[PDB]
RNA sequence: AAUUGAAGAGUUUGAUCAUGGCUCAGAUUGAACGCUGGCGGCAGGCCUAACACAUGCAAGUCGAACGGUAACAGGAAGAAGCUUGCUUCUUUGCUGACGAGUGGCGGACGGGUGAGUAAUGUCUGGGAAACUGCCUGAUGGAGGGGGAUAACUACUGGAAACGGUAGCUAAUACCGCAUAACGUCGCAAGACCAAAGAGGGCUCUUGCCAUCGGAUGUGCCCAGAUGGGAUUAGCUAGUAGGUGGGGUAACGGCUCACCUAGGCGACGAUCCCUAGCUGGUCUGAGAGGAUGACCAGCCACACUGGAACUGAGACACGGUCCAGACUCCUACGGGAGGCAGCAGUGGGGAAUAUUGCACAAUGGGCGCAAGCCUGAUGCAGCCAUGCCGCGUGUAUGAAGAAGCCCUUCGGGUUGUAAAGUACUUUCAGCGGGGAGGAAGGGAGUAAAGUUAAUACCUUUGCUCAUUGACGUUACCCGCAGAAGAAGCACCGGCUAACUCCGUGCCAGCAGCCGCGGUAAUACGGAGGGUGCAAGCGUUAAUCGGAAUUACUGGGCGUAAAGCGCACGCAGGCGGUUUGUUAAGUCAGAUGUGAAAUCCCCGGGCUCAACCUGGGAACUGCAUCUGAUACUGGCAAGCUUGA
RNA sequence: GUACACACCGCCCGUCACACCAUGGGAGUGGGUUGCAAAAGAAGUAGGUAGCUUAACCUUCGGGAGGGCGCUUACCACUUUG
């Protein structure tokens, strides 16, 4: 069905995540619907690690879209 | 990756100064400057236009001690940047760590400036720098790790300093041996006797 | 077939084809009568056999071994057939 | 409103089908000159009305054979 | 802010100008080869045989669907050597679990390759006649029965593979019946169609069926675009259209019967050759030209040819059936197999890596979950293959030392170069510290919700242990000592850099022009020099220079080039005025033009390469609303062309 | 005037002879690809039904319906011929 979960791009050790909404047979990678916001998890203090449009996410779940363990977590620490 | 040759052929080569050595003594006594080095020195051919191109572009680099790769880089750069690309690239030329060291008298020489970066004396605005090709920001605070300051070499580099015009761009406070970047230099600010155009024709021929 | 899944996969399809196939020959033959009465001419015979098939193209539609549109298309082909032999 | 195509009919011959050309002005890619190009297109002619030289306005519909997926919407210009 | 953009030279002649070809300087690469080689970061790495493949691994999971119990790990009970209260030995699915089996879901994803395909492909823009597992919204249902079957057991056929016969048994397996309408068929009246339970403590959770929605995915249609060849010009009978029947999820010659004779083509049909397409990439001032490796989208293929079955979805890489070539097993009767998954082997080749580690992270399958599976992926190995960074010391040092080379023997040069002296310690080495990638999940704990219930379940805080392959991580600190770290091409002109000796049209060089026959800056060596530098050269290949196919941007009296002349269809182009139209054209708006890339302004890795935020751009296409000068259409003229 | 420029003792054309190289024709010979006209018919699917057989439904308990197998036909891969 349709997700959203991380699509994980950055260099080799130092990883930045894009949040996508993508059906789940497509590829980590692959083929996706819409880019929501992005994760960085080595990002630098003073440097936003995490952006997500909240509205465009809750747009999506109302049309029956799943969320991935690590975007429900972002979404709880973002708000 | 650096040239570790004899200094005062290159600037025989160039048949002018490139301030390869501290400047304790003239270039005259330690050198023949005028003369070119080897066999065929005293001779001196005509020169090309071609020629004249390459040695104004081999002084740059043989002044900021810059091999070709990173040479051409910096000239890709300045024509990228906005304004005048020869004016740029000298800009670039000057931004570099190891200039800077030796503008604010930390260091004797470019080399000497160089040795210095490369062996973790330097710090940029409290942070430890060992790359000779970082670009120092303006506003920016240079200074000698406090390990570093009671070397003997660095006070002398000071004291030739003195000797030597002080940029306007660079504030330096001695003792305390912290230097700040105030200002990118003009090209009035630069010598005259460069000619960047040469440079800037060659890379477009 | 190497993988387990696979083995047992082809047991199971098999064992569908067989099911798949009673059926789908039983709901022909159903079908196959109403065409005959058709050709016959017998509205009455017609009509008796449609209502035969009705509940059988239904059903199979629902167990899914045809499509509800092809069985939709069924009783329309006939329904429309047997009406102009009236 | 609906999308539609003018054009002048250059065959009547089948039956409840009509042959339309199609005339386009375009620019040539690389030498600049505007050329005239046409398309022909099989057309529905339900009361098979049209006639070789006719103008007609046709607009595209369902599949209506291998070649038809156009019909007839107007006689513009008899010939 | 998204710009800033454009170099020539050599060679025809006795000399000249022009023309014109050839050649060179540049940038680039999945490179290869020769010589050389310190370190790191990031990336890349069978371009050939879509050749053949040893071996391991690349798809399972669910006991909360089911009969069960092959294990093991207990428990209980009963016997026991009798620790005289444990131990041993049995029985008991009894339980935690769980082999094999039934069933569910997955196996159509993810991964590989580019053989085929010049369009049943791709790209852009439209469109109507569709279906769509899992997810999600709404409204209802969820009654009552039946016949089986695997496992298992007995027997039995085979060398094996794989079976056969009989008996027994379960379900969320299977089949009636009831129920039946915002469903299907029908003008209507009517007629007809489904379901499944399971788990926790009556309630809760989850599953099941029907219909209608959404979302996603997919099928289909049209227009334009998308190689080369005319020394391929005609092609086509399901052909083109119609009518009716059948068929499909769906429109349709999709199929068939009958009818008509159409349909396509110089705006290149048909045939032949070549080729996966695109975003992009390289080159270029641009316009172009070339290209499609990596990354992402789409397509096609899975030993070869063919076929269907199951399924929401396949005509299915690690499924089925048939045929074929190959390899293999055989008791000779008959069997088995498919690396263009990852790694690897042989082979081919100028040439391209380890039979590595881990599921810690991201993502995928199954599961209530724990978890299990995952050669996806994250990492590591190998390789100067590329890009980027850094080091191989640094000041002082005339004795202008030796030694070399040159020399008119005065000297000059190597050369501040080396010694010598004074310093520095990056990196490498040794030692010691030490982030981040970790989110979650598991126990408890409280409240709330729920409910008959302070149960269970869910939610949210709370508390406590705990999860890293990389890994001897990044990074930092200390120690010792200039120690451990420079090569390659070139020096006649183009083209930066010159002499001596050897050789004597030889040996050899060579991109072009050319060089070599005894005073060779051109061969070979040496000294010196130039350019690059952990690389440097050579070869191959693309674009450039080439305005040398010229759209931008060229020519044709004599350099290559006006058909021998003319008429003329198609085509191109056309005097002047008014009105009208608004097709071209112009303006604005809207939708779309995937992301990445490129460009601009920023942010993050000590810098850079690299990574990344936002913008710009995507020059296009469609639609809508306007403008009307010019061009086109239409109407009416006019007289100057005819 | 010139096609000469160590400059008419200039320049320069073709056959013939010898060597070598690419190429056309050539009795034909051997491969690849492919058109046309036929032959062929594994498996599968569909249509039909000599026969054989059959859990669930129906039944008057005899059977019936329906199904399967077999057979047959159509399509078609291999293959074959001109
Ligand atoms: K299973
Ligand atoms: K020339
Ligand atoms: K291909
Ligand atoms: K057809
Ligand atoms: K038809
Ligand atoms: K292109
Ligand atoms: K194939
Ligand atoms: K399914
Ligand atoms: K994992
Ligand atoms: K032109
Ligand atoms: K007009
Ligand atoms: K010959
Ligand atoms: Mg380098
Ligand atoms: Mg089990
Ligand atoms: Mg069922
Ligand atoms: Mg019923
Ligand atoms: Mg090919
Ligand atoms: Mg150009
Ligand atoms: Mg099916
Ligand atoms: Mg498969
Ligand atoms: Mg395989
Ligand atoms: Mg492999
Ligand atoms: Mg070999
Ligand atoms: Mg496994
Ligand atoms: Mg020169
Ligand atoms: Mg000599
Ligand atoms: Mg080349
Ligand atoms: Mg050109
Ligand atoms: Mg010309
Ligand atoms: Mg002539
Ligand atoms: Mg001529
Ligand atoms: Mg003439
Ligand atoms: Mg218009
Ligand atoms: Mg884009
Ligand atoms: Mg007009
Ligand atoms: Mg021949
Ligand atoms: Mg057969």
């Amino acid at each position: 069905m349709v997700t959203i979960r991380l699509a994980r791009h950055g260099a080799k050790k130092r990883p930045f995540y894009q949040v996508v909404v993508a059906d789940s047979r497509n590829a980590r990678n692959g083929r996706f619907i819409e880019r929501v916001g992005f994760f960085n998890p080595i990002a630098s203090e003073k440097e936003e690690g995490t952006r997500l449009d909240l509205d465009r996410i809750a747009h999506w779940v109302g049309q029956g879209a799943t969320i991935s363990d690590r975007v429900a977590a972002l979404i709880k620490e973002v708000n | 990756a650096r040239y570790l040759g004899p200094k005062l052929k290159l600037s025989r080569r160039e048949g002018t100064d490139l301030f390869l050595k501290s400047g304790v003594r003239a270039i005259d006594t330690k050198c023949k400057i005028e003369q070119a080095p080897g066999q065929h020195g005293a001779r001196k051919p005509r020169l090309s236009d071609y020629g004249v191109q390459l040695r104004e572009k081999q002084k740059v680099r043989r002044i900021y001690g810059v091999l070709e790769r990173q040479f051409r880089n910096y000239y890709k750069e300045a024509a990228r940047l906005k304004g005048n690309t020869g004016e740029n690239l000298l800009a670039l030329l000057e931004g570099r760590l190891d200039n800077v060291v030796y503008r604010m008298g930390f260091g004797a020489t470019r080399a000497e400036a160089r040795q210095l970066v490369s062996h973790k004396a330097i710090m940029v605005n409290g942070r430890v720098v060992n790359i000779a090709s970082y670009q120092v920001s303006p506003n920016d605070v240079v200074s000698i790790r406090e390990k570093a300051k009671k070397q003997s070499r660095v006070k002398a580099a000071l004291e030739l300093a003195e000797q030597r015009e002080k940029p306007t761009w660079l504030e330096v406070d001695a003792g305390k041996m912290e230097g700040t970047f105030k200002r990118k230099p003009e090209r009035s600010d630069l010598s005259a006797d460069i000619n960047e155009h040469l440079i800037v024709e060659l890379y477009s021929k | 077939a190497n993988i387990k899944s696979a083995k047992k996969r082809a047991i199971q399809s098999e064992k569908a084809r067989k099911h798949n196939a009673s059926r789908r020959s039983m709901m022909r033959t159903f079908i196959k009568k109403v065409y005959a009465a058709i050709e016959a001419g017998d509205k009455a015979a017609a009509q008796k056999a449609f209502n035969e098939m009705q509940p059988i193209v239904d059903r199979q539609a629902a167990k899914g071994l045809i499509h509800k549109n092809k069985a939709a298309r069924h009783k329309a082909n006939l329904t429309a057939q047997i009406n102009k032999l009236a | 409103k609906i999308r539609t195509l003018q054009g002048r009919v250059v065959s009547d011959k089948m039956e409840k089908s009509i042959v339309v050309a199609i005339e386009r002005f375009v620019k040539h890619p690389i030498y600049g000159k505007f050329i005239k190009r046409t398309t022909k297109l099989h057309v529905h002619d339900e009361n098979n009305e049209c006639g070789i030289g006719d103008v007609v306005e046709i607009r595209e519909c369902r599949p209506l054979s291998k070649t038809k997926s156009w019909t007839l919407v107007r006689v513009v210009e008899k010939a």
